[PDB]
């Protein structure tokens, strides 16, 4: 019963995905 | 026995395994072969905000990898995701 890892980082590259 | 990484792969949805595609590409963006070093991955940390030491990308590419070969691939890279949430050694 976690969250998941500060990945969204690197999707925020691209442009800005699951920004949120 | 790596069910948490098992798990985890499945627990995915169509936008994350599409996701998985573009970021790899990103990384390897300026790579000729086609491979993230641990300067390349660090070197997208350094512009983020941050500054990891080389001797942890280096260690972890290392800790995850398939073969051994040195390289991270689009399989790896899933996997890389789950052992850093799972990480016990
Ligand atoms: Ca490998």
């Amino acid at each position: 019963r976690r969250v998941r890892i500060s990945a969204d980082a690197m999707m925020q590259a691209l442009l800005g995905a699951r920004a949120k | 026995m790596d069910d948490i990484y098992k798990a985890a792969v499945e627990q995915l949805t169509e936008e994350q395994k599409n996701e998985f595609k573009a970021a790899f590409d990103i990384f390897v963006l300026g790579a000729e072969d086609g491979c993230i070093s641990t300067k390349e991955l660090g070197k997208v940390m350094r512009m983020l905000g941050q500054n990891p030491t080389p001797e942890e990308l280096q260690e972890m590419i290392d800790e995850v990898d398939e073969d051994g070969s040195g390289t991270v691939d689009f399989d790896e890279w899933l996997v890389m995701m789950v052992r850093c949430m799972k990480d016990d050694s």
